[PDB]
RNA sequence: CAGGCUGAUCUUCCCCAAGAGUCCAUAUCGACGGGAUGGUUUGGCACCUCGAUGUCGGCUCGUCGCAUCCUGGGGCUGGAG
RNA sequence: UGCUAAGUGGAAAAGGAUGUGCAGUCGCGAAGACAACCAGGAGGUUGGCUUAGAAGCAGCCACCCUUGAAAGAGUGCGUAA
C-alpha cells in the first residue's frame, strides 16, 4: 500500500495545513 | 550468532555494547553472542 | 473466562474512547497495580492470559485482583457476505479502558518478584501501562 | 470384585505392590476365536491341575493350606473362561487367603499362563502394554472429517466435523473450493494437535485420499510431523476393516521402531554408553543406572537374589529362581527406567548379549 | 506531639479562572484557597517545588504558616487535586486553624512486623479518622503483626493512639486481615 | 580521566623530540613517531616526563585524552624494552622450522604454509613446537601474531593448532 | 557500617585497650579460619585476638597515650590484647609463628613505649 | 578428601563404599577392614568417615561423631523428621536431652561453653520440626 | 475478466516466555496473549471501460524482485569423522 | 543563543538498547566510597522431606546457632550424586 500511504501522508505539508481532498 | 530485534544479557557475564551502529551482546559463552537486526 | 450472566440488550453501539478515567485510578485492594496509559478494548481472553502470567511467576503465595469486567459485547457478521441485512451476532466481550485506569493488583511479600510478575502481564495487553504502588 | 480400565505403568506398579497372606495366582487366558477356544480352555484347566498337584506333592503345613486355598477358589477360573466383556485376552489376579480379585480384558492377544507367586505376575502385562500404545486416526474427505482413537486394539470415535467453508466460471469455483479445503485442513489439524496433547497420542494415522493426504501430513507441526503415518484407503471402510488396517499399520511402525532401537544398541555397545549381557545389566540395575532396559521376552533368564534384594546373575556370589525376568522388570519399574521388551532381540542382533541390554544414565 | 509549623510564602491572586490557573501552573505555582472560620475565602498562589517538599516529609496533613503579603496565618492542608496521569498538584484547599482547636483528620496506618510464615497479610482500610489538636496531629500510625497466627481481624479500635487523640470512625473497621497464604490451587480458581 | 592525567616517565637513554603536535622518540633499539589529536596538547615537564592535557571536559576531549597518553607510554616502552610474544603448538605431527627469515608450518595440510616476516619484526624458534615473535612496535607485533594464531580453525575436542603461551582454550567432548 | 556503626566500633577498641595490661600487633594475611581457630584457642586462656580497620583503630589509639604506634597500622593488622601475664602470650605466638610462617609480629606496646620486634621477643625468654 | 557416611553395623556394602573410593585408585577392601575394626565399638550409630589419602594412596582415615540430625531423631523416638516444619512438629525434646548431644559433639563443634553448644544443636532441631523444651 | 482503494481471510516476520528437549526456556521446537510487512488466496466497495478493455490451459519469446533450490563466504550446534 | 551525526531533516508498530543535552529526587564517600590487585569466604551439616540419586545450587518446608573481620540454610558455572 505504498501508493495509498504516500498520497494520504502528503497532506501534512505546510501549504495544505493538514487536509487534502480524498484525504 | 542470534539476529533478533531484541538482544538481552542471557547470563551474568554478558555485556551489551555498540559497534558500528548495531547493539551487540558479547559473552565468553559462544551461544550467548547475539546482535540486533 | 469472564462472562456476564445476562444483559438486557445484547447488541449495542461501540463504547466511546474519549477522555481519561474518572474513577478507579488508585490502588485500593493490593500493594502493586497496573495503570493504563492508552485507550483500548480489553477482551476477556487477554485478561485470562494476563492473570495466568501473574499466577505462574509468583507460584504459591499472594493474591490477585482484577478491577475491570468484560461487560460490553461486540458483534461480528458472518464471513464472506455483502453489506446489509441486519446486524451481526455478538462474539466477544470487551472492557472499555481509558488512560489512568488501574487494571490489576497484587499482594506479595517481596518487591522484585512482584514487579517482575506484573511486567509479564503488561506484555499480554494491547496497550502501554506502568506499575504503580499504594504510596504517594 | 472389580474390573480395571485404562491400564498404564503407574497402575501396574501400584498393582504389583499388593500382597496376600497365602499367595496370589495369576491367570492369563487366550480367548482368540481364530484358535479353537475349547482347546485353550482345556489347556488352562490342565495348567491349573499341574499347579495344584505340585502343591499337593510336597507334604507341609504351608503346602496343605495352599492346596486347600487353591481347591476353594476353583470356580473363578470357569468364570474367567466366560469373562465379562468381549475381549481377546483376559487376565485375572486372585488372592488366596483374602477374598479380592482383579479382572482385566483387552483386544491384544496373550498366551495361557497360570502362575502362583507372592504377588501378581506382571511381565506379560508389561509386554501387552508395550504392544498396545495409543494412537490417533484422522480421516478427511471433501465434506467431513472423523477423529478417532486407537488403544489396545480397539477403535473408538471422538469427533465428526463438517465442512464450514462449503458454499460464474468453473475455474473460479474450483479456486474457491481449493481455498475452502485448505482452511478445512488447517482447522482439522489444529483440533487433532489439541487432542494429541490432551490424550497423550504417540502416532497419528492421517488419510485424505489420492489428493489431500500429503497436505494434511505437512500441516502438522514439527513436534508431530515426525510421527504421522500416511495411508490413503481409510475412507469408506467400516469399523472392522478400519480397525484391522490401523492395527496393521501401527504394528509395522512398532516393529520398525524396535529394529531401529536394536541397531542403536548394537552400534553403541562398546563405548560404555550402554551395557550388554545379563551380568552388566544386573550390576547397572543394582545401582539404578538403567535408563532404558531392553530384553527378549521369549528367553527364560535364570538368576539369584540376595538378602538385600540385590539381583545377581549366574556365577555371581542367595536364592536362585528361574523367573528372573520378573525381578528384572520389577527393579526397572522401581528405579524409574523404561521397559521395552523387543520380541526377537536375542535372535540375530544381540545374540552374543542374550538379548538383554541397558542404556546407562552415566 | 508538637509540630513546628512550616513557613510558606503566599501571594494573593489578581486574576482567577481556567486561563489564569493554567498560566500559573506553567510558572511553577499552585492555586490555593484559604477558608475556615475566617468566613471569607482568600485566593492564593504557592510555590510548586516548595509545597511538594513540605508534603513529601511531613505528610499530607501538614500544618502550615502562610505569609500572605506580610500577615502570618496558621493553616492546615485539607485536600489536594492530583492529576491521574501527570501526577501533579492542581489545587490545594487550606483550612484556617488556631492553637487549642480540635480537627477531624484521616491519618495513614502502617503494618510492620513479620507474622507466621504460612500467612498472607492483607490490609483492608488504608486510613482511619481521628480527632486531635490542630498542632498535635500524628504524622502516621503503626500496627504490629509479629507472631500473629492464622485468621485474625485487627480492628480500628485496637490501634494504639497517642494522648489527646480520639478515634472518630467506628471501632469495628477491619483494618488489617491476616489469613492463610493461598496455595497454587487456590490461585487458579480466583478470577476464572 | 584516570588514565590520561598521569605523566609518562622517560628513562635516561631516550631522546624525545616535540615538534608542535608531531612527537618523535629515539631509543637504544629504534625510533618511533606519533601524531597527537588536535584538542590535546603534549608537552614535557621539567623533570623529564611527558604530560598530556585537555582544555575542555567535552565528550570527545575526554575520549582522546586517555587514548593519547597510552600510545605515548607504549611509544617509549617499545624503544627501550621492546615487545615480544611467546607462542606454542599442540598436536602430533605439528612442527615449526625457521627457514631463512620466514617460518615453515606443518599443520596437517597437503602443503606447507609460510609466513613472510614484515619489516620491523623478527622470528625466533626454540623448539620444533615452540617459537616467538618479537619487534619494536606493539601494534605491528600483535597484528602478525593474530595471523599466525588463526592458521587452523579452533579445535575444542583435541586442541590441535597454534596458541599463546598462556592461552586457556575452551573444550568439549565428542565421544564416539 | 554507617556513621554510628563506625562510631560504635571505635569505642569498643578503645574500651578493649585500657582493660588490657599489654598488647601486641601482628599481621595475619594468608591464614585459614582453621589456622585462626588454633591460634585463638591456644591464646584463649588470657589473650584476645582481634582485627579491625587501621583508620578506625588509629582513632581508638587517640583515646590512650599510645601515640608511638601510628606507624604499625599499615598493611593487614591483627591486635592481640593480653588480659593477664606477658610471658604466656608471647610464647604461644612463637610456637605458632615457627609453624605456619604466615604470621609475623609487627611490634608491641608496653610501659608507655613501643617495643621493637626483637625486644618483644625477649619477654617470653625472660 | 571424599566425605562418606557408612553405618557402623554394615561391612563391605556395594552402594555406599563400592564406587566411592574405587574410582580414585584407593584400596576397595583395605579401607573397610581398618574401618570395621574401629567402627565395631559403636555398632549402632552411623558414623561418617573422612578418607584422607596420601601420595602413595595411603589413607589416613578419621572417624566422626554421628550427625546431630540423627542423634535428635532417636532422642525423641521418631524415625524421620517433619517435611513441613512450623506446621507439623513430629515430637518433643527436653532441654536436658539437648545438652547430652552437645556433650558427644564436644570435639566436633565450635562453641567453648556448654550453653553455646546447646544452642547449636537446638538449631538443627528447629529445621526438622522438633520442639525443644 | 482485468485495473484502483481496503486487508476481515491469506502470506512472511516479530514481542513476552508456560513448557518439551534424560539436566538445562532460547542446539532445535516454541503454547495463551500482543505488534506489524506484502498485495501471492477467498472476499468487501462499485471509481475507468457495455456506439465492445476477447475468458482457462499449452506453445514461442522473454524481462524484473529475493522472501535462495544448486554452486560461493560465515556464526551457533544436543558439530568426534 | 542552543540541539542533531542519523543525510535525521526527506514514511511506519509492539518492543530492544551504557547515543546525547537539560531539570529534579535518593543512596554511599577522605571514618577511604566505585573499579582493580593480595588474603579469608568456616563449623553443626550431606538442615528436614521427596527421590534411582538430591550433599548450597530438579522440586517442597523452614532459613536457625556458634568462632568470628566476615562468611547466604547460598549469586552463578559444573558432576549422574
Amino acid at each position: 500500500a505504498k501508493r495509498g500511504r504516500k498520497k494520504r501522508d502528503r497532506k501534512h505539508s505546510k501549504a495544505n495545513h493538514g487536509k487534502r481532498p480524498n484525504a | 550468532m542470534k539476529v533478533n530485534p531484541s538482544v538481552k544479557p542471557i547470563c551474568d557475564k554478558c555485556r551489551v555494547i555498540r559497534r558500528h551502529g548495531r547493539v551487540m551482546v558479547i559473552c565468553s559463552d559462544p551461544r550467548h553472542k547475539q546482535r540486533q537486526g | 473466562m469472564l462472562i456476564p450472566r445476562k444483559v438486557k440488550h445484547r447488541k449495542q453501539h461501540h463504547p466511546e474512547q474519549r477522555g481519561i478515567a474518572s474513577g478507579g485510578t488508585s490502588v485500593s485492594f493490593g500493594d502493586y497495580g497496573i495503570q493504563a496509559l492508552e485507550h483500548a478494548y480489553i477482551t476477556n481472553r487477554q485478561i485470562e492470559s494476563a492473570r495466568i502470567a501473574i499466577n505462574r511467576h509468583i507460584k504459591r503465595g499472594g493474591k490477585v485482583w482484577i478491577n475491570i469486567f468484560p461487560d460490553r459485547p461486540l458483534t461480528k457478521k458472518p464471513a464472506e457476505t455483502r453489506m446489509g441485512s441486519g446486524k451481526g451476532s455478538p462474539e466477544w466481550w470487551v472492557a472499555n479502558v481509558k488512560p489512568g485506569r488501574v487494571l490489576f493488583e497484587l499482594s506479595y511479600p517481596d518487591e522484585k518478584t512482584a514487579r517482575d510478575a506484573l511486567t509479564r502481564a503488561i506484555h499480554k495487553l494491547p496497550i502501554k501501562a506502568r506499575i504503580v504502588t499504594r504510596e504517594e | 470384585m472389580d474390573v480395571l480400565e485404562r491400564l498404564d505403568l503407574d497402575t501396574v506398579r501400584d498393582l504389583s505392590q499388593r500382597t496376600d497372606r497365602l499367595g496370589v495366582v495369576s491367570l492369563y487366558f487366550n480367548a482368540d476365536p481364530t484358535q479353537n477356544l475349547q482347546v485353550q480352555a482345556i489347556d488352562l484347566r490342565n495348567r491349573y491341575r499341574l499347579l495344584q498337584r505340585r502343591m499337593e506333592a510336597d507334604g507341609s503345613q504351608r503346602y496343605r493350606d495352599v492346596a486347600a486355598a487353591l481347591e476353594r477358589r476353583r470356580p473363578l477360573i470357569e468364570t474367567l473362561i466366560t469373562g465379562v466383556a468381549s475381549g481377546r485376552g483376559r487376565i485375572m489376579f486372585i488372592g488366596l487367603d483374602g477374598d479380592w480379585t482383579v479382572h482385566f480384558e483387552c483386544m491384544m492377544p496373550v498366551t495361557n499362563r497360570v502362575v502362583l507367586d507372592d504377588g501378581p505376575f506382571i511381565h506379560p502385562l508389561v509386554e501387552v502394554l508395550d504392544e498396545g500404545r495409543p494412537a490417533g486416526v484422522v480421516v478427511i474427505s471433501a465434506d467431513d472429517a472423523r477423529l478417532l482413537e486407537w488403544r489396545l486394539g480397539q477403535l473408538q470415535e471422538i469427533s465428526r466435523i463438517a465442512q464450514p467453508f462449503g458454499q460464474q466460471m468453473r475455474e473460479q469455483r474450483q479456486a474457491r473450493e481449493r481455498e475452502g479445503m485448505q482452511r478445512f485442513l488447517t482447522q482439522v489439524t489444529a483440533t487433532a494437535t489439541e487432542l494429541a496433547e490432551e490424550r497423550g497420542w504417540e502416532r497419528i494415522v492421517v488419510s485424505g485420499g489420492q489428493r489431500w493426504t500429503e497436505p494434511a501430513k505437512t500441516r502438522f507441526g514439527p513436534p508431530l510431523r515426525g510421527k504421522v503415518l500416511v495411508d490413503r484407503g481409510l475412507g469408506g471402510l467400516d469399523d472392522a476393516a478400519l480397525t484391522a488396517a490401523v492395527s496393521a499399520r501401527l504394528h509395522r511402525q512398532h516393529k520398525y521402531d524396535e529394529q531401529q532401537l536394536l541397531d542403536y544398541l548394537c552400534d553403541a555397545g562398546g563405548t560404555g554408553d550402554v551395557a550388554l549381557g545379563l551380568s552388566e545389566v544386573t550390576a547397572a540395575l543394582n545401582a539404578g543406572r538403567v535408563d532404558h532396559l531392553v530384553y527378549d521376552p521369549a528367553v527364560r533368564y535364570v538368576g539369584t537374589v540376595g538378602a538385600d534384594g540385590s539381583l545377581y546373575a549366574d556365577g555371581e556370589i542367595a536364592t536362585k529362581d528361574s523367573r528372573f525376568t520378573e525381578r528384572l522388570v520389577d527393579r526397572a519399574l522401581a528405579t524409574g527406567a523404561r521397559i521395552s521388551p523387543v520380541e526377537g532381540a536375542a535372535d540375530a542382533v544381540l545374540k552374543d548379549a542374550a538379548g538383554v541390554a541397558a542404556v546407562l544414565r552415566w | 506531639t508538637a509540630n513546628i509549623p512550616n513557613k510558606l510564602t503566599a501571594n494573593v491572586r489578581t486574576r482567577t479562572g481556567k486561563g489564569a490557573s493554567r498560566q500559573a501552573r506553567r510558572d511553577g505555582k499552585v492555586p490555593a484557597v484559604l477558608y475556615g472560620h475566617g468566613t471569607d475565602p482568600q485566593h492564593l498562589e504557592l510555590n510548586a517545588r516548595d509545597f511538594a517538599a513540605v508534603l513529601r516529609s511531613h505528610g499530607t496533613n501538614a500544618i502550615l504558616t502562610l505569609d500572605i503579603e506580610g500577615t502570618e496565618q496558621l493553616a492546615l492542608t485539607k485536600a489536594l487535586d492530583v492529576h491521574p496521569i501527570r501526577r501533579n498538584i492542581q489545587h490545594a484547599d487550606l483550612l484556617v486553624v488556631q492553637r487549642g482547636e480540635k480537627v477531624t483528620v484521616e491519618v495513614t496506618v502502617l503494618v510492620e512486623g513479620d507474622a507466621t510464615p504460612g500467612t498472607l497479610v492483607t490490609q483492608d482500610a488504608n486510613t482511619i479518622e481521628i480527632e486531635a489538636e490542630a498542632l498535635s496531629i500524628p504524622e502516621q500510625l503503626t500496627v504490629s503483626v509479629e507472631g500473629v497466627e492464622a485468621g485474625t481481624q485487627i480492628t480500628a479500635g485496637q490501634i494504639s493512639l497517642p494522648e489527646g487523640v480520639n478515634l472518630i470512625s467506628d471501632p469495628e473497621l477491619l483494618v488489617v486481615n491476616v489469613v492463610e497464604a493461598p496455595s497454587a490451587e487456590a490461585l487458579e480458581e480466583e478470577g476464572a | 580521566s584516570r588514565i590520561g592525567k598521569q605523566p609518562v616517565p622517560v628513562p635516561s637513554g631516550v631522546d624525545v623530540t616535540i615538534n608542535g603536535q608531531n612527537l618523535s622518540v629515539k631509543g637504544p633499539k629504534g625510533t618511533l613517531t606519533l601524531d597527537v589529536a588536535e584538542p590535546i596538547s603534549v608537552s614535557r615537564a621539567e623533570d623529564g616526563a611527558i604530560v598530556v592535557t585537555r582544555p575542555d571536559d567535552e565528550r570527545r576531549s575526554r575520549s582522546l585524552h586517555g587514548l593519547s597518553r597510552t600510545l605515548i607510554a607504549n611509544l617509549v616502552t617499545g624503544v627501550t624494552e621492546g615487545y615480544t610474544q611467546k607462542m606454542e603448538i599442540f598436536g602430533v605431527g605439528y612442527r615449526v622450522q625457521l627457514k631463512g627469515q620466514n617460518l615453515e608450518f606443518a599443520l596437517g595440510y597437503s602443503h606447507p604454509v609460510l609466513i613472510e616476516a614484515p619489516e620491523g619484526i623478527t622470528f625466533a624458534v626454540e623448539s620444533p613446537t615452540k617459537f616467538s615473535v618479537s619487534g619494536i612496535d606493539k601494534q605491528k607485533v600483535g597484528q602478525i601474531s593474530a595471523v599466525i594464531r588463526r592458521l587452523r580453525r579452533p579445535d575444542p575436542y583435541k586442541g590441535k593448532g597454534v596458541r599463546y603461551e598462556g592461552e586457556q582454550i575452551r573444550r568439549k567432548v565428542g565421544k564416539t | 557500617m554507617a556513621k554510628a556503626d563506625k562510631a560504635t566500633a571505635v569505642a569498643d577498641i578503645a574500651e578493649q585497650f585500657k582493660a588490657s595490661t599489654a598488647t601486641v600487633v601482628t599481621e595475619y594475611r594468608g591464614l585459614t579460619v582453621a589456622n585462626l581457630a588454633e591460634l585463638r584457642r591456644a591464646l584463649g586462656d588470657s589473650a584476645t585476638y582481634t582485627v579491625a580497620k587501621n583508620t578506625l583503630v588509629k582513632r581508638a589509639a587517640s583515646e590512650a597515650g599510645i601515640e608511638g604506634l601510628d606507624e604499625l597500622f599499615a598493611g593487614p593488622t591483627a591486635i592481640a590484647f593480653v588480659k593477664g601475664e606477658a610471658v604466656d602470650a608471647a610464647k604461644a605466638i612463637k610456637k605458632f609463628a615457627k609453624d605456619n610462617k604466615a604470621l609475623v609480629i609487627k611490634g608491641g606496646y608496653m610501659d608507655g613505649k613501643a617495643l621493637s620486634v626483637a625486644d618483644v621477643e625477649k619477654i617470653a625468654d625472660l | 578428601l571424599i566425605k562418606l557416611q557408612i553405618q557402623a553395623g554394615q561391612a563391605n556394602p556395594a552402594p555406599p563404599v563400592g564406587p566411592a573410593l574405587g574410582q580414585h585408585g584407593v584400596n576397595i577392601m583395605e579401607f573397610c577392614k581398618a574401618y570395621n575394626a574401629a567402627t565395631e565399638s559403636q555398632r549402632g550409630n552411623v558414623i561418617p568417615v573422612e578418607i584422607t589419602v596420601y601420595e602413595d594412596r595411603s589413607f589416613t582415615f578419621a572417624l566422626k561423631t554421628p550427625p546431630a540430625a540423627k542423634l535428635l531423631l532417636k532422642a525423641a523416638g521418631v524415625q524421620k523428621g517433619s517435611g513441613e516444619p512450623h506446621k507439623t512438629k513430629v515430637a518433643k525434646v527436653t532441654w536436658d536431652q539437648v545438652r547430652e548431644i552437645a556433650e558427644t559433639k564436644k570435639a566436633d563443634l565450635n562453641a567453648n561453653d556448654i550453653d553455646a553448644a546447646a544452642k547449636i544443636i537446638a538449631g538443627t532441631a528447629r529445621s526438622m520440626g522438633i520442639t525443644v523444651e
